[PDB]
DNA sequence: CCCTCCCCTAC
DNA sequence: AATGGTAGGGGAGGG
């Protein structure tokens, strides 16, 4: 898996965008993802919390 | 009832006994009281390779009295057991039993009298 | 090609009302019609890959009986007699069933000629040809006829044991899993059936061209009203026997009616072997190999037996008895009755077209004396020493590394003295001059100021440096489908087809052999999910999978209907599953039959209508559930038959074959992870779990090549796909015999059960020489005949058609031979005074010159195929290990087929055509050949070799001190000489050589085998010993193998003793994996006389059944169990600790003493008593935290700085081991979880697979951490640190 | 101490 | 409801 995916005990969606690409991440932590829905079943990342 | 397999061996033994009796009846050339009852009330089972070979010693055993056993199912219903070679484990298991060389039957047939197994014992 | 081709996959027969495509009249009774006629349904596949249902009409089963008439009839009384006998038989049969007309049971009777196959018959024999309308009643009618229920006399029946389908295939030259050729066919109502989208999806250009060429929509298309579609296939067709072009290609020969072979007037007898040979040659040509050839050698055989003279005298007496008084001597030309007017009658194959529908240098010195030359040389010394009486090579007997284990006791066993001496300098005898030892008697006198120097050389510089340096566009296969289920059980009770519903079904069609390339993903997931449940669940599942499309249905019934529709659309030929009895298809069938009240078996079948009773034989052996038009296999049973595993578990099988480890979770874990409102990780884990199960099963079937091997076997034998693994080998033997013998107008006897039971017993047995229990240090040459019994059949001409009778009791009135009694001609023996062969038991057999046997031809073809396969196997060395394995499997199958062909005789139990005399002669001549080979080997003075062991064909030749190099040539010479002295078909091969060999008893030997001189690493070969037996435990097998290897390599008993002591100490302490100490014995619940006589595993099975009735093991299924410690006098069956109960037991300890004694002492003693030592002596020779003998903290000496260090070291080691085990388990569970973070370690710890040692190690580590000892160590640490 | 039943293997 | 024979050995329970 070369892409970061989000889960909140209800579903899993794909996260895209250069904001989240240039940031290391480890499973078990929670962040606030903000953005707009992409053309496909993916969520764009614009700002993070 | 069901044939199964345990009764199959019993029927096979009965058929072998019947065939031996038929062969004895057919072979009437044996002299009376001579070379015909030397192996009376004696059961001989062939074990392993024998120099005369089985189905030839079998005829000598059947014609000259006694019953031939093909399967040593029970150790009580056998008097003499014939085996040219015996391993150490089988020698230990068959202790106190009369094990003789296969030449004993042919020697008794040639001599026309039952021969003791003291001299013809497999041991020593 | 120009012929319609359908691959005969499955065949079935059903009764139907007569039509104008079926014969409605009989030749014997033209005034009576047929109430019903039999029809054959064939489920075939076109070369394009599309399925097709084929209906075969006009095929009527028939049987033969003795003719009561004469050969002088004027072709008019014969018809009246046939009509009378037909009427009488029909009336009697109908009365038994409980003139009129409307024939329903017996169709027609005719008079045909033939040659009986049971015995030596030359002249033409007339036989009745009774044709039956109901094939299902063939056995009943045969039983009625054989008992004389219809006729007054007990008429013998002929050709009744052959199945209807097998008889039809043999008559029409049909082969299973092979193309059928028809010139024209009658199409059903629709040209392309469309259940849902079948017609549109499966339409292709090839089908269009085929239907345009072979159909015109004016004549081939049948009426909808009279011929509706019955099969659930794309296209259904109807044919006639005339249409089938597979016939008219057989080679019919009439040479058995007289002595044609002897008079001289006029190899691939089986057509199936040619295809296999061509395929094998094509396969071997892909590797740029050479051509195929075999150079024969001339045989100088004379072969009189032990009792040849008595048999010859009896034969002369019989010839004197059975001979006409003076008169003209019989001749081969005029022995038979010529001008017999036998041309009026018709041959059995010529009667088939009748009743058809018929549709429209250094100086010595200044003064030096030279001594005499040595008497010997470098090369002659060994020969002189051997001639002196000592072996050329003095192989070292087993010894002791140190004399402390000698014990100074006599080593003997069963009265045989054994001399064992150590190589240590303490026990080595001093060098003696002139035969007298020299030693010092006076006390040593040491002086003052004496210097001494060390003797042993130090390791060399080079050794230390070296140590540091190293350290085809045609469908020729069967479509495959796999199904698996998931059930939400309540608590821990396993799935139940009565209270538990199916929640998920996973299917994966095998894409390798699936044609038509239709629009599907080849994998699908079906899960029930009511709309009243939690929402967004389908989206979550789809996003979790994202590769395999998933279909969701509101109710279980809708899901089952969708699965049935998908099965109909794909129309797979094979339905599979690891356990299709308690799970997979069986669970779904049980659910539908119980709660849904739906007959899903009929829906899954390929026929809408016309389908009875369950078959216990199918459940016990294989393929318990039968679906019409499809073949189902119990894949776990197939793996059990193919590979010899110890658990036969999906995880265990995957690890053993595919080398993939699969974690196993309890059903409670599955039902807790499959619940709603759960994390996506759990759903992904369970979905990947089921997907991995299905894919692993598919890969297992692909790797084992079960489908391909079964298809090849069906093609070669001629039977259908199902009968290869469903029916026994007698079916294959009957098929081969019928196919071979139908070309010679042969008629086969069908004796009843009573005749087989009353047949002569089998007194003649194969020779099993008793071996000598000793350790053979010198190389042992083993010689085994290749296809000894088939070679005997080929050479001595032993077959049913070449038997004159037993040498004794021959008479011209009545003789007993096998299971039938016949009469001999007046001067048959006088005419055959030269072309006869006397069996060693006293049976006369016709020579090959006067009569060639069909069995000889069949066995010769089989042996040629096997020899070619073996040559191809030997020609490929390490190039492709899978091709070698496939060739080995094929040659094993061919050898098994030949053995079964032999075993068709001597079948006194469950035998359809047995013959005691023939099999007795075969085994007796085999024993005589073995005895002659032994005599030949022992007679030659060039080698003093004496045979010590011998199997039915194998011969163990001992070569004392032959250096193992000349042994190869010696064995080759012995094999060549024995083959030369034997007949032409009989051949003896060198096989392998046992350098180190141990002979324990009959059918039990272990040793190192050297297949070829070029081999450098010997291969461990074991037969019958506990290493290969599955009745023990893996630990004992490993211990025995290690001990045998050490004894054979180092020959030092001290190392073996030390290893055994270490293993015993480890077992007593408890540092064992607890996985290699479990037994694996199959249990048959319904095959036990009583509970007292039940096996140890039966107790565990009953205990598991008591707590839950759904845990019923399948027939012959291994049940693991262990033996925990118990009170003195307790029975072994009482404890019967299951591994699940043993591991869960808090205070359960395995019986170390019981294991160490009863699993190690007997086999090790048996393997070692031949040397002169017993392993029992070695076994018997072996308050406070620390080990102060005795001492709060339970420690006398404080030693804080050392005690706390030791405690910390032990705790750190245990913690590191536990962490490594947890990491390994997490990595393994990542396969399903697909995540390395939290909620995956919990899933990894949830695994409880009993086929993986990592789980046992983790359980042991957890027990050690939670043990009371760990608490004591912590308390001691706290007390010591309290300062 | 030997027989019977069950398990397993070799041909 | 179907089953190809032969042989041989070992271990547990009851004599
Ligand atoms: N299940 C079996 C195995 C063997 N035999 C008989 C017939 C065989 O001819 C003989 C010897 O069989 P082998 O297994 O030693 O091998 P083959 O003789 O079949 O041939 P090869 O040595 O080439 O493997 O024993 C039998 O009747 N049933
Ligand atoms: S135990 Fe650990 S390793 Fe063995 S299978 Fe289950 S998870 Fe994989
Ligand atoms: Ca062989």
């Amino acid at each position: 898996s070369d892409e970061i995916m989000l889960e909140d005990e209800s579903g899993r969606v794909l996260l895209v965008g250069d904001f989240i690409r240039s940031t290391p991440f480890i499973t078990g932590v929670v962040v606030g993802i903000l953005g707009m829905e992409a053309e496909a079943g993916t969520f764009q990342v614009l700002d993070i919390c | 009832t069901v044939y199964t397999r345990e009764a199959y061996f019993h029927e096979k033994a009965h058929g072998q006994t019947l065939q031996d009796q038929i062969l004895k009846d057919q072979y009437k050339d044996q002299i009376s009281s001579q070379s015909s009852k030397i192996f009376k009330n004696c059961v001989i089972y062939i074990n392993g390779y024998t120099k005369p070979g089985r189905l030839q010693l079998h005829e000598m055993i059947v014609l000259h009295g006694g019953k031939f056993l093909h399967y040593l199912s029970s150790k009580k219903t056998v008097t003499h057991i014939v085996a040219s070679n015996l391993p150490l484990k089988k020698r230990i298991e068959f202790a106190n039993y009369k094990v003789v060389s296969p030449d004993w039957i042919v020697d008794s047939v040639k001599e026309a009298r039952l021969l003791p197994w003291q001299n013809y014992s497999l041991t020593s | 090609s120009d012929y319609f081709r359908i691959q005969l996959n499955n065949q079935d027969y059903y009764m139907s009302k007569p039509t104008f495509l079926d014969p409605s009249h009989g030749e014997s009774l033209p005034l009576n019609q047929f109430s019903q006629v039999p029809n054959i349904r064939v489920f075939g596949a076109l070369p394009t890959g599309h399925q097709v249902l084929c209906h075969v009409h006009g095929i009527l089963p028939y049987m033969f009986i003795k003719y009561d008439g004469q050969i002088t009839d004027t072709s008019t009384l014969r018809h009246q007699r046939c009509a009378q006998v037909h009427k009488t038989l029909e009336v009697k049969i109908r009365a038994s069933f409980k003139k009129l007309g409307n024939l329903n049971f017996v169709a027609d009777v005719s008079v045909v000629k033939g040659i009986p196959f049971y015995g030596y018959h030359v002249g033409w024999n007339l036989f009745y040809k009774i044709s039956l309308l109901n094939p299902s009643c063939l056995s009943r009618i045969s039983e009625l006829i054989r008992d004389g229920k219809i006729f007054g006399k007990k008429f013998e029946i002929y050709e009744s044991h052959i199945p209807y389908l097998l008889q039809w295939t043999a008559d029409f030259n049909l082969f299973g899993c092979s193309w059928i050729n028809v010139d024209r066919c009658y199409f059903r109502s629709p040209v392309l059936n469309s259940i849902l989208d079948i017609d549109k999806l499966t339409i292709n250009d090839d089908l269009q061209l085929l239907l345009d060429r072979f159909c015109d929509f004016k004549c081939n298309v049948l009426s909808r009203r009279d011929f509706p579609r019955v099969g659930n296939g794309l296209i259904e067709i109807d044919i006639l026997p005339q249409f089938i072009k597979n016939r008219e290609k057989l080679q019919h020969r009439d040479i058995h009616h007289d002595f044609l072979e002897k008079l001289g007037d006029i190899k691939p007898y089986v057509s199936s072997a040619r295809d296999m040979i061509n395929e094998l040659t094509m396969q071997r040509e892909e590797l740029s190999l050479k051509e195929y050839k075999e150079p024969p050698e001339t045989k100088r055989h004379v072969h009189q037996w032990q009792s040849s003279g008595e048999f010859e005298a009896f034969y002369k007496k019989a010839q004197h008895k059975t001979s006409t008084f003076d008169g003209q001597i019989p001749n081969f030309e005029n022995f038979i009755d010529k001008n017999q007017k036998f041309s009026a009658i018709n041959t059995p194959y010529e009667a088939l077209p009748q009743l058809w529908p018929r549709l429209p240098g250094l100086r010595y010195g200044k003064r030096a004396f030279v001594y005499g030359e040595p008497p010997f040389g470098y090369q002659d010394i060994l020969n002189k020493l051997e001639d002196e009486g000592f072996p050329k090579i003095d192989y070292k007997d087993p010894f002791f590394s140190n004399p402390v284990d000698l014990e100074n006791k006599p080593y003997a066993y069963a009265g045989k003295r054994f001399e064992i001496s150590s190589t240590h300098v303490s026990t080595r005898i001093p060098v003696q001059f002139g035969g007298e030892t020299v030693s010092v008697y006076n006390k040593p006198t040491f002086d003052m100021f004496s210097s001494w120097k060390y003797a042993l050389k130090p390791p060399t510089y080079d050794a230390v440096q070296k140590w540091y340096n190293k350290v085809s566009s045609v469908h020729d296969s069967l479509t495959h489908l796999t199904l698996e289920i998931h059930a939400n059980t309540r608590s821990d009770k396993i799935p139940d087809p009565a209270i538990d519903e199916v929640s998920m079904i996973i299917w994966c069609l095998e894409e390798e052999t699936f044609p038509l390339d239709l629009d599907i993903a080849y994998e699908g997931i079906m899960i029930v999910h009511k709309a009243s449940e939690d929402s967004t669940f389908p989206t979550k599942i789809q996003h979790c999978i994202n590769e395999i499309p998933v279909m969701f249905y509101e109710s279980e019934f809708e899901m089952f209907e969708a699965l049935t529709d998908l099965v109909l659309l794909l129309d797979p030929d094979i339905l599979s599953g690891f356990e299709i009895h308690n799970f997979s298809w069986g669970y779904i069938i049980e659910r539908c039959q119980k709660i849904h009240q739906f007959d899903i078996v009929r829906e899954l079948a390929r026929v809408k209508c016309q389908i009875k009773l369950s078959d216990t034989w199918g459940y016990a052996h294989s393929s318990g559930i039968m679906i019409t038009g499809r073949h189902m296999i119990n894949i776990w049973r197939a793996l059990r038959s193919d590979v010899n595993l110890t658990q036969y578990t999906i995880e265990s099988a995957a690890f053993n074959i595919l080398h993939k480890r699969l974690p196993h979770f309890s059903f409670e874990s599955l039902t807790n992870m499959w619940n709603a409102k759960k994390s996506t990780t759990e759903l992904k884990t369970v979905l990947n779990y089921w997907l991995s199960r299905a894919q692993i099963n598919i890969q297992l079937l692909r790797k084992q090549d079960y489908i391909a091997r079964n298809i090849e076997q069906a093609r070669l034998i001629g039977i259908d796909f199902h009968s290869v693994y469903y029916r026994g080998s007698q079916f294959k033997v009957e098929s081969f015999l019928i196919r071979i013998c139908k070309s010679e107008s042969f008629i086969l006897l069908s004796p009843g059960k009573k005749d087989v039971r009353k047949q002569k017993a089998l007194e003649c047995v194969p020779l099993v020489m008793e071996p000598e229990s000793a350790f053979y240090k010198s190389p042992l040459i083993v010689l085994d005949f290749q296809s000894l019994y088939p070679s005997i059949m080929i050479g001595y001409n032993y077959c049913y058609s070449t038997m004159i009778g037993r040498v004794r009791e021959i008479n011209l009135t009545e003789n007993n031979l096998g299971v039938s009694k016949f009469s001999l001609p007046r001067n048959i023996l006088a005419l055959l005074k030269n072309d006869v062969t006397i069996a060693p038991n006293g049976v006369v057999y016709a020579k090959t010159s006067v009569r060639k046997s069909t069995l000889s031809k069949m066995l010769t073809d089989i042996l040629d195929v096997r020899v070619m396969i073996k040559k191809t196997m030997n020609e490929i060395g390490d190039d492709n290990t899978t091709l070698k394995r496939l060739l080995n499997n094929k040659q094993l199958a061919l050898k098994l087929l030949a053995n079964v062909t032999y075993g068709y005789t001597s079948a006194s139990f469950s035998g359809r055509m047995p013959c005691s005399d023939l099999a007795d002669s075969i085994v007796q001549t085999g024993r005589e050949t073995l005895e002659k080979a032994i005599d030949i080997i022992e007679k030659d003075e060039t080698w003093n070799a004496k045979v010590v062991y011998g199997d039915t064909d194998s011969l163990f030749v001992y070569l004392p001190g032959k250096t193992a190099i000349e042994a190869f040539s010696i064995g080759h010479a012995m094999a060549e000489r024995v083959t030369q002295n034997n007949p032409k078909p009989i051949f003896l091969k060198f096989e392998k050589v046992y350098h180190p060999s141990i002979l324990i008893s009959k059918k039990r030997y272990v040793g190192f085998s050297y297949e070829s001189p070029s081999q450098t690493l010997p291969i461990f070969d074991a037969k019958g010993i506990e290493t290969v037996r599955r009745d023990g435990i893996p630990a004992q097998q490993k211990i025995i193998e290690k001990c045998i290897r050490l004894l054979f390599q180092t020959k030092d008993l001290s190392k073996i003793k030390k290893y055994l002591q270490n293993e015993f100490f480890k077992i007593q302490i408890g540092k064992v994996s607890a996985q290699d100490f479990c037994f694996a014995k199959e249990v048959k619940l319904g095959a036990y006389k009583s509970e007292k006589t039940a096996p140890a595993g039966a107790v565990v099975v009953k205990r598991r059944i008591n707590e839950d009735h759904r845990a019923e093991p399948q027939y012959k299924e291994r049940i693991p169990y262990l033996v925990v410690k118990g009170k003195q006098g307790q029975l072994l069956r009482e404890r019967c600790v299951s591994p699940e109960e043993f591991l869960e037991g808090e205070n359960l300890e395995l019986d170390s003493e019981y294991y160490i004694n009863k699993i190690l002492i007997p086999p090790l003693d048996r393997l070692f008593n031949l040397i002169g030592i017993n392993v029992g002596n070695w076994a018997q020779e072996i308050c406070g935290e620390e080990l102060k003998i005795c001492s709060l903290c339970d420690d006398c000496l404080e030693k804080r700085s050392t005690t706390t260090l030791s405690f910390l070291i032990k705790k750190l080691k245990r913690q590191k081991e536990y962490q490594t085990l947890k990491t390994v388990c997490r990595t393994c569970s990542y396969r399903y979880t697909s995540d390395a973070g939290i909620e995956n370690d919990h899933i990894a710890s949830k695994c409880n697979s009993y086929d993986c040692p990592v789980f046992y190690s983790r359980v042991k580590a957890e027990r050690y951490l939670r043990d009371n000892q760990s608490v004591q160590r912590e308390e001691a640490l706290i007390s010591l640190n309290d300062w």
